[PDB]
RNA sequence: CGCCGCUAGAGGUGAAAUUCUUGGACCGGCGCAAGACGGACCAGAGCGAAAGCAUUUGCCAAGAAUGUUUUCAUUAAUCAAGAACGAAAGUCGGAGGUUCGAAGACGAUCAGAUACCGUCGUAGUUCCGACCAUAAACGAUGCCGACCGGCGAUGCGGCGGCGUUAUUCCCAUGACCCGCCGGGCAGCUUCCGGGAAACCAAAGUCUUUGGGUUCCGGGGGGAGUAUGGUUGCAAAGCUGAAAC
């Protein structure tokens, strides 16, 4: 698995817990 | 027919373009306009094959034919114009071009003077390759 | 072991001017027989401006980069 | 004082209508009720009539202008294609 | 008239037949682009505003320029009164209820 | 670790080169890292310049040369023969005969 | 063109802190008639019938005429006043020539 | 059908004063009805390369030609641009020089208005080391007014007949290296191209002082 | 796209097909329209703080370097906080849409392909207004200042050379050739020394250890992640720990 791969794969999961803090403020 | 010219002596001539590509070669013969043409026979008209139409087995084929109409039409000399894909393709053209000269100058056909007027554009327009492009 | 102290002057010609010892100015002041009625004008060499003689109003000296490039030849001194 | 940071002049509106509409709004609601230099009398009073229509205070000068601006930049463009093909070869 | 004007000219209110006084090119910021002319056969090509090319005569007039009010629909109308009173100046044209409802 | 000093290309001075399209595979690099050559080629190959020479209108009037410029880059310019490989020795030598 | 220009609002330095000058066109009108004016400075937008007096007034009276190509403000601007200004008329430059060079 | 056999041929005639008057023949459907045979022959072009119009002269500096009318079976061609080979065009371009280009609009003493271009290279001297041989861009931009500025005294004052007779000998070309030398000693000075976009007016009074 | 001539195939491949065609494809000759693009000339060349910058001409201000017996008189170097630009891609408005082309749709290989090959094609790739401030943003090498080898070169200024060649002819710049000087992109050799070596005239003047100054590293993971603060319309950016 590659670093950049990686790091998006980590950027995604990041967004998806940004929109579960959106989904219960 | 006799045609253009009676008392030999004088030619005839008429302007020979040869598109070569990297899939197909078409030889064309055409008047001094530019309009008319005489005789135009492509690789696939002469080889059943699909992947043997840019063979220079098919160029041989296509020049005797088209040398053997335009010795039916009477016309006497050629100038060749010889180009190729040059837009955004190979400038070089490919391997019917070196077997087309030859059969045409075979079988009568008398050359004048070849210019290789092949479009090049000025300053290399979008490939279509893309990025990285063409892989085996 | 070079000599620093006594160097040649050729050699302290063939450098710098800031490189030697004295930091003598390669500059010099000429002096330009103008040929209007008698007037001989003190000129720096590597001059600037434009050098007009107030008798005569010629252009004396060419505005150019480096030194100044002459007219008509006028004579010149080294006086140091 | 800076009362307000973000809203400009659309603060008379309030929380209505948009965050993008209120800022697409706001940049020619500047251009409408700005003043701008009249180049005949070089004064500042082009106060904006019914739309289309610029008016200056003094000299009485009125002209036909942009709907939101004093001059759209596409009639700029018309007017510098207009004198090219004018002073071009002689109509 | 067109046929005086040079290929290429901005131009607005212009005509479809010669002698009718205006009829294309009115609304606000609108232009057409005259094209085409022809020395025997007297006619004009114009590019309109909707794109259309329309080949028209060469002894009809306009007038030299854009119509001025360009970038009237750059503003939305942003709420329900302007629409009203937009509406009441043009004409009796905002029933506008859905055909499904 | 560096395999060259130049790293590959000829940049130094500037910081970005227009990037040129192959020719075989038609990728963009840098001019300066792209194979870029000058084939000069008679128009007919030598086998069948005799037969036009001999079926010529003209009296050996006229040659014409086809001039070309080349620019392959290094992905496939190994596959297509023309930048072989060389020792560590080998490296720092110049233009071949 | 840089010259020209540079050398015009160079002149304008010049007399702008040596020599004596008028400014407004009421005043230009006392100094045309009583002749004391030699060189006067219309703006582009100044108004075609107060441009063509001046230069009808001018005309008469021996006086030459100078169009600044360029709107009042930064005519205003050249002359080093922070108001506008339409009409000049350098009665007298300080060590300047525009009234030598130009007429 | 056999369309061949119904076709009808036409001679080219060349203008005057080239050395001859003969270029080719050319193929004619027939006239039939709407489509008469002097409507697509007037608008034919002709595209030929010299040794058989200029009396023995370079083989390259291609002509452009167009069909004026036609007159007692014999298609009379005219003048319509002057091109370069692509093997000369491409050839004497090392990568060791540099190329000044150069285009000027010019009009003749009548109402035909052309569109001229001027190529040139630098030249090694002889016994030079220095293999670089460039400029300082500022002889490039005074030898490119230079280049457009002999253009226009030249063919501002001449019309067809003049201008291709002093593009016989390449008179322009020879002049450009004459007053070149002073600036750089630039190699072979060509014009490369020149087409025309604008023609006045049919004119077979001037197509026959033309022919004299 | 408009016409003209001929004709049964033309594109696309390792090989076929998806695509278009007697409703004329493709090929040649002429004209028009559209937008993108500045090759060859173009180089271990130049400029710019970097990102980057290549058709001609004009305008607008800017800057390196050089030549200065010209001017002021320590006005200087690096920088917490703060700020200006910042490739490509991405977001919000307005104009069109040439080519290429994320996704998407098929046609092929493959046991399996949605990928590598091919055909069509949206967003985008273009310009004008704003946002985002990221890269293998590389020379993987902070800035200023001195010293410590040579050689052949290149470009930019200055100097010298009854040397050579160009105008019409003394008067002056033009081009070549030889040498020197100032900073620059550079190359070869070397035991001058460093370093683990590759390699480096800097990555040297480091146990014989100290010229000034800014920022960061303390085994690999967790992790540039979580929680906070902050910027942004959003994608996200900056600061950024602990358990194990
Ligand atoms: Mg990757
Ligand atoms: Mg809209
Ligand atoms: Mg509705
Ligand atoms: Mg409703
Ligand atoms: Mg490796
Ligand atoms: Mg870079
Ligand atoms: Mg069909
Ligand atoms: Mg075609
Ligand atoms: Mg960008
Ligand atoms: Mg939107
Ligand atoms: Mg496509
Ligand atoms: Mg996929
Ligand atoms: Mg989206
Ligand atoms: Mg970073
Ligand atoms: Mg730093
Ligand atoms: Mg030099
Ligand atoms: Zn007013
Ligand atoms: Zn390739």
């Amino acid at each position: 698995m590659r670093a950049k791969w990686r790091k998006k794969r980590m950027r995604r999961l990041k967004r998806k817990r940004r929109k579960m803090r959106q989904r219960s403020k | 027919s006799l045609g253009p010219q009676v008392a030999e002596g004088e030619n005839v001539f008429g302007v020979c373009h040869i598109f070569a590509s990297f899939n197909d070669t078409f030889v064309h013969v055409t008047d001094l306009s530019g309009k008319e043409t005489i005789c135009r026979v492509t690789g696939g008209m002469k080889v059943k094959a699909d992947r043997d139409e840019s063979s220079p087995y098919a160029a041989m084929l296509a020049a005797q034919d088209v040398a053997q109409r335009c010795k039916e039409l009477g016309i006497t000399a050629l100038h060749i114009k010889l180009r190729a894909t040059g837009g955004n393709r190979t400038k070089t053209p490919g391997p019917g071009a070196q077997s087309a000269l030859r059969a045409l100058a075979r079988s009568g056909m008398k050359i004048g003077r070849i210019e290789d007027v092949t479009p090049i554009p000025s300053d290399s327009t979008r490939r279509k390759g893309g990025r990285r492009g063409r892989r085996l | 072991a070079k000599d620093l102290l006594h160097p040649s002057p050729e050699e302290e010609k063939r450098k710098h001017k800031k490189k030697r010892l004295v930091q003598s100015p390669n500059s010099y002041f000429m002096d330009v027989k103008c040929p209007g009625c008698y007037k001989i004008t003190t000129v720096f060499s590597h001059a600037q401006t434009v050098v007009l003689c107030v008798g005569c109003s010629t252009v004396l000296c060419q505005p150019t980069g480096g030194k100044a490039r002459l007219t008509e030849g006028c004579s010149f001194r080294r006086k140091q | 004082a800076k009362r307000t940071k973000k809203v400009g002049i659309v603060g008379k509106y309030g929380t209505r209508y948009g965050a993008s509409l209120r800022k697409m709004v706001k940049k020619i609601e500047i251009s409408q009720h700005a003043k701008y230099t009249c180049s005949f009398c070089g004064k500042t009073k082009m106060k904006r009539r019914a739309v289309g229509i610029w008016h200056c205070g003094s000299c009485m000068k009125t002209v036909a202008g942009g709907a939101w601006t004093y001059n759209t930049t596409s009639a700029v463009t018309v007017k510098s294609a207009i004198r090219r093909l004018k002073e071009l070869k002689d109509q | 008239p067109v046929g005086t004007m040079p290929e290429g000219t901005i131009v607005c209110c212009l005509e479809e037949k010669p002698g009718d006084r205006g009829k294309l090119a009115r609304a606000s910021g609108n232009y057409a682009t005259v094209i085409s002319h022809n020395p025997e056969t007297k006619k004009t090509r114009v590019k309109l505003p909707s794109g259309s090319k329309k080949v028209i005569s060469s002894a009809n007039r306009a007038v030299v320029g854009v119509v001025a009010g360009g970038g009237r629909i750059d503003k939305p109308i942003l709420k329900a009164g302007r629409a009203y009173h937009k509406y009441k100046a043009k004409r009796n044209c905002w029933p506008r209820v859905r055909g499904v409802a | 670790t560096k395999k060259r000093r130049n790293n590959g290309r000829a940049k130094k001075g500037r910081g970005h080169v227009q990037p040129i399209r192959c020719t075989n595979c038609a990728r963009c690099v840098p001019k300066d890292k792209a194979i870029k050559k000058f084939v000069i080629r008679n128009i007919v190959e030598a086998a069948a310049v005799r037969d036009i020479s001999e079926a010529s209108v003209f009296d050996a009037y006229v040659l014409p040369k086809l001039y070309v410029k080349l620019h392959y880059c290094v992905s496939c310019a190994i596959h297509s023969k023309v930048v072989r490989n060389r020792s560590r020795e080998a490296r720092k030598d110049r233009t071949p005969p | 063109t840089k010259k020209s220009l540079e050398s015009i609002n160079s002149r304008l330095q010049l007399v702008m802190k040596s020599g004596k000058y008028v400014l407004g066109y009421k005043q230009t009108l006392k100094m045309i008639r009583q002749g004391k004016a030699k060189l006067v400075i219309l703006a582009n937008n100044c108004p075609a019938l107060r441009k063509s007096e001046i230069e009808y007034y001018a005309m008469l009276a021996k006086t030459g005429v100078h169009h600044y190509s360029g709107n009042n403000i930064e005519l205003g601007t050249a002359c080093g006043k922070y108001y506008r200004v339409c009409t000049l008329a350098i009665i007298d430059p300080g060590d300047s020539d525009i009234i030598r060079s130009m007429p | 059908v056999d369309p061949f056999s119904k076709k009808d041929w036409y001679d080219v005639k060349a203008p005057a004063m080239f050395n001859i008057r003969n270029i080719g023949k050319t193929l004619v459907t027939r006239t039939q009805g709407t489509k008469i045979a002097s409507d697509g022959l007037k608008g034919r072009v002709f595209e030929v390369s010299l040794a058989d119009l200029q009396n023995d002269e370079v083989a390259f500096r291609k002509f452009k030609l167009i069909t004026e009318d036609v007159q007692g079976k014999n298609c009379l061609t005219n003048f319509h641009g002057m091109d370069l080979t692509r093997d000369k065009m491409c050839s004497m371009v090392k990568k060791w020089q540099t190329m000044i280009e150069a285009h000027v609009d010019v009009k003749t003493t009548d109402g035909y208005l052309l569109r001229l271009f001027c190529v040139g290279f630098t030249k090694k001297r002889n016994n030079q080391i220095r293999k670089t041989s460039y400029a300082q861009h500022q002889q490039v931009r005074q030898i490119r007014k230079k280049m457009m500025e002999i253009m226009t005294r030249e063919v501002q004052t001449n019309d067809l007949k003049e201008v291709v007779n002093k593009l016989i000998p390449d008179s322009i070309g020879k002049d450009i290296e004459k007053a070149c030398q002073s600036i750089y000693p630039l190699h072979d000075v060509f014009v490369r191209k020149v087409k025309m976009l604008k023609k006045p007016k049919f004119e077979l009074g001037k197509l026959m002082e033309l022919h004299g």
